[PDB]
């Protein structure tokens, strides 16, 4: 089972997401974390939002 | 419980260094620094 | 078997280590991947030599 954010990061077929405006978009946003910069490149590029 | 930096009251470096933690907070350095120091030279591994 | 940098940096059972001065040693120094500072932490902190 997903058990961390890298689990998140590395696979496909469970998406995830935050809120349209808030704290957690502007974390993922800003981050410098490989896994972090994976997260909030997928978010931003994933279709329907 | 929390670990804070400490200083003299009414010492005119408090705020800074209150601002300081908190801009290295947001930056991520903290974590890195906890990672770098922990796991990073951790005996262990994964 | 050990497939990447990752899969060495991950364990502890195999030791790994470079050239005492040379561009690889200079360029785990300088590197600011997580995964080549993790080696460079290592190798570094490693004892013996």
């Amino acid at each position: 089972p997903i058990e961390s954010a890298e689990d998140l990061a590395k696979q496909t077929e469970i998406a995830y997401g935050t809120l349209d405006s808030g704290s957690t978009k502007e974390f993922f946003r800003r981050s410098k974390i490989a896994v972090y910069e994976k997260m909030w490149s997928y978010m931003k590029s994933a279709e329907p939002s | 419980k929390g670990y804070g930096v400490a200083t003299p009251k009414g010492s005119a470096l408090g705020t800074p260094v209150n601002l300081a933690v908190l801009k290295l907070s947001e930056q991520g350095i903290l974590d890195k620094l906890k990672n770098k120091w922990w796991y990073d030279k951790g005996e262990c591994g994964a």
